[PDB]
RNA sequence: UUUGCUCCACACAAUAUAGAUGGAUACGAAUAAGGCGUCCUUGUGGCGUCGCUGAACCAUAGCAGGCUAGCAACGGUGCACUUGGCGGAAAGGCCUUGGGUGCUUGCUGGCGAAUUGCAAUGUCAUUUUGCGUGGGGAUAAAUCAUUUGUAUACGACUUAGA
RNA sequence: GCAGUCAAGCGUUCAUAGCGACAUUGCUUUUUGAUUCUUCGAUGUCGGCUCUUCCUAUCAUACCGAAGCAGAAUUCGGUAAGCGUUGGAUUGUUCACCCACUAAUAGGGAUACCCUACUGAU
RNA sequence: AAGCUCGUAUCAGUUUUAUGAGAAUAUGUAAGAAGUCCGACAUUUGAAUGAAGAGCUUUUAGUGGGCCAUUUUUGGUAAGCAGAACUGGCGAUGCGGGAUGAACCGAACGUAGAGUUAAGGUGCCGGAAUACACGCUCAUCAGACACCACAAAAGGUGUUAGUUCAUCUAGACAGCCGGACGGUGGCCAUGGAAGUCGGAAUCCGCUAAGGAGUGUGUAACAACUCACCGGCCGAAUGAACUAGCCCUGAAAAUGGAUGGCGCUCAAGCGUGUUACCUAUACUCUACCGUCAGGGUUGAUAUGAUGCCCUGACGAGUAGGCAGG
RNA sequence: GAAAUUGUUGAAAGGGAAGGGCAUUUGAUCAGACAGGCCAGCAUCAGUUUUGGUGGCAGGAUAAAUCCAUAGGAAUGUAGCUUGCCUCGGUAAGUAUUAUAGCCUGUGGGAAUACUGCCAGCUGGGACUGAGGACUGCGACGUAAGUCAAGGAUGCUGGCAUAAUGGUUAUAUGCCGCCCGUCU
């Protein structure tokens, strides 16, 4: 006895199960053998609607991801078992999150558009702070006239976890001292990446990067490292 | 085998020191006990607290004065949980506890004088480890036993008399060890060698 | 069901040095010093080499278990407290009413006074206890600074406090005023 | 007791038109040959509807095991009757022979569910030659290659009562 | 109210043991830790060593322990003196100087043992008291009666009186 | 109370041979506080004091938690028995039920000189 | 008790064979000369076992108050309750143990010695082991004996042994971070209700996954989290159910009890092995006493109800008999 | 000139009980016989009984086992080899089936031992008992006369010859004991 209890829910929502892993593990050689090449793009922190974005702007390819250990289940790690032949070396490289791709149009247009798609997130980059006034939506960095104020809810947390000073009068937060929220040149704390989460301030520059490709016809790995 | 036994009562349990001390006494071995505040029962010390508070309202009805005593001390508990394993009603336990004599810390003249135990009632050996306990001393300082702080001190006063006189032997028999040593490798000791001495 | 033995592990920087007799353990290092009393759990120490060390049970059931993992939260506090040392932070706060705040050294007793509670004419003492130092705070207004090496006398200082301004017959839905923590950090 | 292991095969009854009821054996566990013999008419009956009178030994046999010095880590299904209604067990030894492993666990039942022998039947008892088919951990915890330990704190025991060294363990 | 009372030794008497018949032989503190010898940087230090029961240690031979002889060593030990210490928890004992006084089984000799008749606890110690011993030491209270009354059932408690 | 529903489980095995956990629905003397003065065979001997102690399941006095607690006081609950719980009005009757105070005016149980116990005394 | 007859005698609170009545248990009868044939058939003459005897006539004393336990059977909550029937213990009956007892376990008695056991027990009171061995349990009233103060249902983030389902180095669970999209602010509802004041419904695209959306909360919105997925660390882990110990269920009031002391790797609970303790019971032995079977007037001598040999047995109120 | 009851003396005991029962101690008290009475011990034998060590035997799977030879296998993987670092061996894997350790299973071989049970096999220690009273018989030793553990114990020796053992009796001590008779 004397049991954590796990906490259980009633939601409608189910589990995955196995079925789905099989299914994808099915899915990645269908698209092995009817596609030419095999490109591996290495991504770490990605976005909903930025895949809703170029899933829907490349139907001519076909982007999936998946589990590391299920694309090698899939593919095939060692050279004594894979699908086809000169793929157990794009097996190895391949050690982060990584999504794979699947083109038949060209080699270049695929490692130049990525290159040249960049786009702006967050740094999870400048540096930042608050006045010691009057704390808003962004927190100053727009006019505070249109700068609305943050809601009063929230301020305990601001309190806890980003250990901000703060006490509250009536619904307009207030704070007596300044804060510098981060720097530059860094990689950020977790209470810096929330923050700029809190304000909205997608400061980061963003560019999905690849690692090599693959060609059936020639059978050959292209190892093309760029970020 | 001697005339007089002089128990420690350190590190001890009150049943099985009182049971043993019972027999021997019976048998007739005059016994002392010293440092009953040194004791030590199974149990913590809530348990023997409310043990003693349940003893404790049993008085006489209409007259306390001729009713149970609820004595406080240690060595009167002891006592207590020994005469209830003799039969001190008859004159055979009278001749009994003729031959008993409790005391705490030691008093003279026993503190010149060889301290024993018992081994199977200590704790550390007839109970388990990773167990409860409780001290005599503190728990008769909690029911009224006003006393534990001079014991104290007079321990203190006997162990440093007493590390002062254990310098003096320790050095004493480094001397004649010394001398049994360059004593040896002689053929009168290797005549002892061979018969065990 | 007795599990033959486990064990944890607490590993240590060079600076410091530990020394532990049979279970009283002693910390010494870049801060200063610490010790502690383990003579009631009946465990068991062994070192490899000067960095590590490892506490072990043999044949244990889970109560005589559940106190190792507890030792090692213990005995990484008593070294971080001589590493880095730790630092609490407290905010005395008011709404009509402001409160005095004071240090006061009577006897080498080093209490802490306060006064003005709601306009309460008592005085209520704390004291401060052994290896732990107190700083009014610089430059934050009604703020209040804890440092020391030991978590334990620390965190029972900050708790008695906040105790004694402690507000009864009253509704705290309406009244506000009491003495809390910003956080619980190290010096470093 | 100290129990034994005994073969004991029965044998319903020459009968004319059924001579020769075709064999019935068991293996059996108990101190002597009688209560072997219970043992063996009270299961039987269990299994079909003979009796006693109904039933014959043909003969019996004592049975020393093969490997007294092996330690063997057996694995054994039981079923019993407690105190409520029945049900099942597997459990898992690391003992020398069926018989001191068996003669350890009923004294395990006896303790753990106040198991007496009567309603207790030995379903079978068996070994397990390799490893990766022990589940429970109170045997695989000894099995660890290198494997020591120590036994601190061993309460000595004196004959005499007094002694006037206030011990040490070790 | 006859010379009673005490303490030094000692001869005899009694009166009995909750039960002697080599030794009540001193550290403390922990026990999932420690003792002892030793080393130096004095340490919660190192090196070595020990435990598993004191089935030990110390003592121990003489007629229940004699008379004597030496040999060798400066010791051990008893007895009464003597010196200076220590200890109050229920010390009432534990040290130490000085010599005197013996015995020495540390080694080697001589003499005697009988007859309690094959054993019969085969009496050896210690409590208390007394009467006698010859040697020092000191030579009082209380109660009653009486009176007061801070007290008072009667007793008692408190006072006073050469 | 009775009668269903829901039905964890049980039953050589089991819904349906049958029970059954907890909730729910059925009015049981009146949907707008209008009231109704309903005491309807109280069939037993205690009743009422002097006065001691004990139990707590506490009525206030302690300290506490939560409650729309802004306060005062109140509503509940917890540890709590250390200390306290009244003066009158009415019947042979305990049945029945008011006035006012106080912080509250909680509920319960337990001839005699003779030997014993108790209070005191040599 | 007095006679008469038998004497190995009919028998048995008994089994077995056989067969009935009404499946077992229980219950009835047969198991031979008193039978078989028209003078013929003796102890292998008709199963086992045991027999200080069996039957017939006459007569005499005391007795004819019930309780408790098991079983069949009727009622109910059931009693120190009632309706029925068989058997047993009591009463008349001691003794060892149950700490003590109107009902439990054991065992029925001369006086004595030795021995050995029963039931119950071996920390001390108390004779006997702080024996050995496997486990469990730590109680702010632990528990310590069957029927001689019991409660379940259940509750329990205390501990142990399990069963069955599940996941897992093709990466189990804990923990950190991110993702957690549209028509959508879904429909009327409203003054305002956009994933959650609220009713109906409740879907599809992309999806690794994402519900017309568990909680946080704005007047509304907004913002945050898990449930749903992936990453970084790497071995096991989760759910349901069961049953033993434990806590709760499970309370009164003069001060109060496992019998007291007290006990916690026990002196407790569960199991086993040996050893040990002692009762008027068992064995052996001396003596007494009765009873029974045997021998014994014979010279010399003293008792014929006497003497001798052997054996078994001994409780006992009312009542009876004999000697004193 | 009894008893209740009462006093004095002598002895003894005594903390909320007394009296009684079994055994004994202490104290008081006491009868009997030595001219063969009392208490004890040693040896041998008999009966009952207890407790040790040692010897010989039969069994089961003619024990299983161990041990020796033998084929095969695997690991909680031994040597060796290989790899990553790295204090230069030390980990982690991978190999490797005796190699620079060994184990398991299966077969075969010849013994012992335990466990159980048997001895009309030996031998020792300790306690209680001593019944009965010319011989008779079943018996053993033997050639034998005769001997003997053979249908119940004798021999040798010691001391005392007295309140020493014992008896009575008050008392203490261990343990036990519910107040008598009668109706119910």
């Amino acid at each position: 006895r004397s049991k954590r209890s796990k906490l259980v829910t009633l939601a409608q929502t189910d589990k995955k199960g196995r079925e789905n892993k099989e299914r994808i593990f099915d899915e990645v050689r269908e698209a092995l053998d009817t596609y030419r090449y095999v490109w591996v793009l290495h991504l770490d922190d990605v976005r909903t609607p930025v895949l809703q974005e170029i899933r829907t702007s490349w139907a001519g390819s076909k982007l999936i991801m998946g589990k590391r250990k299920v694309l090698q289940k899939a593919l095939g790690e060692k050279r004594e078992e894979e699908y086809k032949e000169n793929l157990y070396q794009l097996s190895k490289l391949c050690s982060g999150v990584t999504g794979l791709l699947f083109t038949d149009e060209d080699v270049n247009t695929v490692k130049e558009y990525f290159k040249s798609y960049v786009r702006s997130d967050y740094s999870r980059p400048l540096t930042f702070t608050i006045p010691e006034g009057i704390v808003y939506s962004r927190g100053g960095q727009i006019p505070a006239e249109e700068d609305v104020p943050m809601i009063h809810s929230l301020e305990p947390t601001m309190r806890n976890k980003f250990e901000i000073p703060t006490k509250i009068k009536a619904g307009k937060i207030t704070i007596d001292s300044p804060y510098l929220v981060c720097t530059e040149g860094e990689k950020l704390d977790v209470r810096q990446a929330l923050i700029l989460k809190q304000f909205g301030i997608a400061a980061s520059e963003f560019k999905v990067k690849v690692s090599a490709y693959y060609d059936n016809d020639s059978s050959t790995v292209e190892s093309t490292n760029i970020n | 085998v001697e005339p007089v036994v002089v128990i420690d009562g350190k590190g001890h349990l009150v049943g099985r020191l009182a049971s043993v001390v019972a027999k021997q006494l019976l048998n007739g071995q005059k016994i002392v006990v010293v440092r009953a505040e040194e004791l030590n029962i199974s149990g913590e010390f809530f348990r023997n607290k409310l043990k003693y508070h349940d003893f404790l309202r049993k008085a006489t009805a209409f007259n306390k004065t001729r009713g149970p005593f609820h004595f406080r001390a240690p060595s009167r508990i002891f006592y207590k949980a020994l005469r209830g394993m003799v039969s001190h009603k008859t004159a055979r336990g009278k001749a009994a506890l003729e031959r008993l004599k409790v005391f705490e810390g030691i008093p003279p003249p026993y503190d010149k004088k060889k301290r024993v135990v018992v081994p199977q009632a200590l704790r550390v050996l007839r109970l388990k480890p990773g167990r409860k306990y409780t001290t005599l001393g503190k728990l008769s300082t909690s029911v009224g036993w006003k006393y534990e702080d001079v014991v104290a001190k007079l321990e203190a006063k006997r162990k440093v008399s007493s590390a002062e006189y254990y310098a003096k032997k320790r050095a004493f028999t480094k001397k004649v060890a010394s001398a049994n040593a360059t004593a040896a490798e002689s053929d009168v000791a290797k005549q002892l060698a061979a018969l065990g001495y | 069901m007795k599990y033959i033995q486990t064990e944890q592990q607490i590993e240590v920087p060079e600076g410091v040095t530990v020394s532990i007799k049979s279970r009283i353990v002693k910390v010494v290092g870049p801060r200063g010093t610490l010790t502690k009393n383990l003579k009631h759990i009946d465990v068991t120490f062994t070192k490899v080499n000067n960095q590590l060390i490892k506490v072990a049970v043999h044949n244990g059931g889970r109560k005589h278990v559940a106190a190792l993992r507890t030792v090692k939260s213990l005995v990484d506090n008593m070294i971080t407290g001589v590493t880095k040392g730790y630092k609490y932070k407290m905010r005395y706060v008011y709404a009509h009413f402001p409160i005095n705040v004071n240090i006061v050294e009577k006897d080498g007793a080093k209490f802490i006074e306060v006064r003005n509670f709601l306009g309460d004419k008592k005085i209520r003492n704390v004291p401060v206890r052994d290896g732990v130092t107190i700083e009014f705070s610089t430059n934050v207004k009604d703020e209040i600074v804890l440092s020391g090496n030991s978590v334990e006398d620390v965190s029972q200082n900050a708790a008695d406090l906040q105790q004694i301004c402690r507000v009864r017959n009253k509704d705290i839905r309406k009244f506000l005023d009491g003495i809390y923590v910003s956080h619980k950090g190290f010096i470093t | 007791a100290h129990f034994k292991e005994y073969q004991v095969i029965g044998r319903r009854l020459p009968t004319e038109s059924v001579p020769e009821p075709k064999l019935f054996r068991m293996r059996i566990f108990a101190s002597n040959e009688v209560i072997a013999k219970s043992r063996y008419w009270y299961f039987l009956q269990k299994l079909h509807k003979v009796k006693k009178a109904s039933g014959e030994i043909v003969s019996i046999n004592q049975i020393n095991e093969a490997h007294p010095t092996k330690v063997k880590n057996f694995g054994v299904w039981v079923r019993y009757d407690s105190r409520s209604g029945t049900h099942n067990m597997y459990k898992e030894i690391r003992d020398v022979s069926r018989v001191a492993a068996v003669e350890t666990l009923y004294q395990d039942m006896a303790a753990r569910h106040r198991a007496r022998f009567r309603s207790i039947h030995i379903l079978k008892v068996a070994e397990i030659e390799k490893t990766a088919d022990v589940k429970r951990q109170y045997v695989k915890q000894f099995l660890t290659k290198d494997l020591k330990f120590p036994l601190p704190h061993r309460v000595q025991k004196s004959t005499k009562t007094f002694s006037y060294k206030r011990p040490s363990t070790f």
